[PDB]
Formats: C-alpha cells, structure tokens, sequence
C-alpha cells in the first residue's frame, strides 16, 4: 500500500 | 426524459492517462500498480463499448494538448465522454510527469459552450490521485 | 432554452477533499479496483450513481492500509462522487  | 440518450452510434471515447514515472523534482515515487489499473479500466470500458485510448507518462503540457485536441473532435455520434486520470495530485490538481496542472484547465475544454458536440451529454472524469496529505484513521464499527 | 456550461459533468474522485488516496503496488488502486468490479457486476442494470455508491461502500469497508511504517498503517478511504448531471445514466439501452 502506497499513497498518491 | 429522465435518462440520458445512450443510443447514439457510439458510446463515446474513454481517454485513460496513466502516469507512473515522474521527474525527480516532483519528489513523487513511481506509482507501482498503476499499470494494473490502466489494463483493468481498458477492459472494463471496452466491455461497455467505449473507444478506449490509453496514454502513458504524459507531461503536464502533453496532458493539456491531448485534452484540447480531444475536445476539438466531432463527438456528434457519441453518447458520452469519459476521461480517467491516474497520477499524483493535490486538491484541485493532477500531476503531469513534470509538474502540476489544474484540473479545471482540463475539464474546461469540455464545457457545454466549448465542446458543442458534447453539449447535453454526460462528461465523466474519473480521478485516481491524492487531494491533499490528510489520512483517514477511521472508526471501529 | 439554455443550460449551464457546467451542467452534465460527473467527477468521480477516488477520495475526499484534502485526503490521500491509496494504491496497492500489486493489485492497483483501491478505488479503480472497486470501480471496475462494480461496473463489471452492475453496469448492465444499475444507474451510475448507484454503481458509484456501491464503489464507495466497497472502498470504505473492504480496504485498510497495511504498512511497516506505523504512520501509514491502518488508514481508511472514502471516495467522493461529485455530480452536476441532469439525468440518470445507464451504460446500456433498451431496444
């Protein structure tokens, strides 16, 4: 899970 | 008269802008997994009979150019228009590989008075991008 | 005899104003994963706002971030449907  | 007319010869275009790699200056890391999104969307809208056009790693200038050109096409025989943006972002902003572009600049090309062949037809913008740096910690249910 | 120039637009945002949006390196973004799934399952029947409402529920209930960095761990997300549409939208037509 990574953000943006 | 409660539903949009969707029986034109073509459902319409589905423009997918898939930005994965950005210039260092932006400080944005590679958007791992975005290709999965792009492929999924392509198949999903193909099934809905949309004319899908995928574009990868566009600079902010290229995004604007693409949008301008697409808005200048004759959409008379198309029932609707769909644009999917996959990239980094901030509130009201989408990122080209080299910097920010105001979303308003992109959507303005399709205003009811600037793209007459789409007047009265649904114009959908699907946006996968951040809108700030706040986290939602949620609440137990 | 005229309509607003801003009418007939639908902005399906992956997240609420001011918030981060989540993307899984292997499965894709939570929002797009859910959007495509709901379109595949319901586009032959449900009106678009109702499909997007199911997308909101799917993202809100089935996803929670997992990270070795406690700062990015156990986070949630809710999409944001912004509609200036003037009619119901169905991705099919009744001959």
């Amino acid at each position: 899970d990574e953000v943006x | 008269d409660n539903s949009y007319k969707m029986d034109y010869p073509e459902m319409g275009l589905c423009i997918i802008i898939n930005n994965k790699n950005f210039h260092k200056s932006t400080g944005m890391t590679s958007r791992s997994g975005t290709d999965v999104d792009a492929a999924n969307l392509r198949e999903t809208f193909r099934n809905l009979k949309y004319e899908v056009r995928n574009k990868n790693d566009l600079t902010r200038e290229e995004i604007v150019e693409l949008m301008r050109d697409v808005s200048k096409e004759d959409h008379s025989k198309r029932s609707s228009f769909v644009c999917v943006l996959l990239s980094h972002g901030e509130e009201g902003i989408i990122f080209g590989t080299n910097g920010p572009v105001d979303l308003k600049k992109i959507t303005n090309f399709f205003r009811g008075d600037r793209c007459r062949s789409l007047t009265g037809k649904p114009k959908l913008f699907i946006i996968q991008a951040c809108r700030g740096t706040e986290y939602d910690c949620g609440i137990e249910t | 005899h005229k309509i607003p120039v801003e009418a007939d637009f639908l902005y399906a945002y992956s997240t609420a104003p001011g918030y981060y949006s989540w993307r899984n390196s292997k499965d894709g973004s939570w929002f797009i994963q859910s959007l495509c799934a709901m379109l595949k399952q319901y586009a032959d029947k449900l009106e678009f706002m109702h499909i997007l409402t199911r997308v909101n529920r799917k993202v809100a209930t089935e996803f929670e971030s997992f990270s070795f960095d406690a700062t990015f761990h156990a986070k949630k997300q809710i999409p944001c449907i912004v509609s200036m549409l003037t009619k119901e939208l169905y991705f099919y037509h009744h001959h």
